[PDB]
């Protein structure tokens, strides 16, 4: 959730 | 022996990463102006543990081969480092990056936050035998990335994929020991040594949670 949208941006 | 330009050029890359990495001025104005309590020395640690996150998710994204890797294993990776790189940069920070008063004033701060001793004396043992080895910037960008890109993390599908982007970077750490400690020919060893007295914060830190921020319950529980 927020460690995806941290690794993907 | 010496570097060679293509380790350089992947030393160079790594330090681009490690080094523009700071504590932000807010935090550290923080330490020495807040209130001391047990509940506001805990809410500077839970600010400073979130930053960390932030830190690391960045560092690793530049790691070259890392954004290559399968998203799963990603996470996986994340989620097994994020204790182990968080107090690799505490010792880093502990130890170096402190004017006159912040060193003893955070120190009273983390053993007056509500852990319990049996947390706290492993921290400042490991510290202390981190301080001994007096590591430059270099190894300890290369030793966060080492720890990081680990292959035996837990519910890993692809290991060896993890096994090659580690290598290189032991290889940089083992030449950079040879160079800057000939005198200590055993330095490399010690460093790696120190890996294994790391690993044991994650059983620490498990225990002391059973006993925060959106960030921190995500990377943790
Ligand atoms: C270069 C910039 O690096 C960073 O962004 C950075 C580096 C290190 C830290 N360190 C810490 O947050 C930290 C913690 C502890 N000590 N300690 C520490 C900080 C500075 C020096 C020495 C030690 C113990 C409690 N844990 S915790 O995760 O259990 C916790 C979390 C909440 C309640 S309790 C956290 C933060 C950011």
């Amino acid at each position: 959730q927020l460690l995806r949208y941290l690794l993907d941006k | 022996m010496e570097l060679t330009p293509d380790q350089q050029t992947l030393l160079h890359f790594i330090m681009d990463s490690y080094n523009k990495q700071r504590m932000p001025q807010e935090i550290t104005n923080k330490i020495l102006k807040e209130a001391f309590s047990a509940e506001e020395n805990f809410l500077i640690l839970t600010e400073m543990a979130t930053n960390h996150v932030q830190v690391l998710v960045e560092f690793t994204k530049k790691l070259p081969g890392f954004q290559t890797l399968d998203h799963e294993d990603q996470i996986a990776l994340l989620k097994g480092s994020a204790v182990e790189a968080m107090f690799l940069r505490s010792a880093e920070i502990f130890n170096k990056k402190l004017p006159s008063g912040h060193s003893d004033l955070l120190e009273a701060r983390i053993r007056n936050s509500g852990i319990s001793d049996e947390y706290i004396t492993p921290m400042f043992s490991f510290y202390k035998s981190i301080g001994e080895l007096k590591m430059t910037q270099e190894e300890y960008a290369l030793l966060t990335a080492i720890v990081i890109l680990s292959p035996d993390r837990q519910y890993i599908k692809d290991r060896e994929a993890v096994e090659k982007l580690q290598e290189p970077l032991l290889d940089v750490l083992q030449k950079l020991c040879k160079i800057h400690q000939p005198e200590n020919p055993q330095h490399f060893a010690c460093l790696l040594g120190r890996l294994t007295e790391l690993r044991t914060f994650n059983h620490h830190h498990a225990e002391m949670l059973m006993s925060f921020t959106p960030l921190l319950c995500e990377i943790w529980d």
